[PDB]
């Protein structure tokens, strides 16, 4: 049996943008786990969640 | 103070003392009520607001 493409018609797509103050991170991102975004994004930046 | 404006005619000191109460409270029970949200995130760090 073969493979299969998920073709959601949005393409992968995010938007990342830092405050300025005490490294906080803001993530606009399409995806089905914001809990693991954060968790990923800030271990990448050392920083608690 | 008073030995200084005794030799001074352009030139007084003056000395003032004032006590305070001053009482806190607003109007109602119903003004002074307030609120806050606590998270605490699964690295164990904390928001508050």
């Amino acid at each position: 049996m073969g493979g299969q493409e998920h073709f959601y018609m949005e393409t992968q797509s995010m938007l990342v943008v830092p405050k300025g103050e005490d490294q906080e991170m803001d993530v606009y991102v399409s995806t089905q786990f914001p809990k693991y975004i954060q968790d990923i994004v800030a271990s990448t930046l050392k920083l608690p969640a | 103070v008073e030995k200084f404006n005794a030799e001074n005619y352009w030139k007084k000191k003056g000395l003032a003392m004032v006590p305070l109460k001053f009482p806190v409270g607003l109007g109602s029970r119903a003004a002074g009520q307030a609120a806050a949200l606590v998270h605490i995130y699964l690295d164990g760090s904390v928001l508050v607001t």
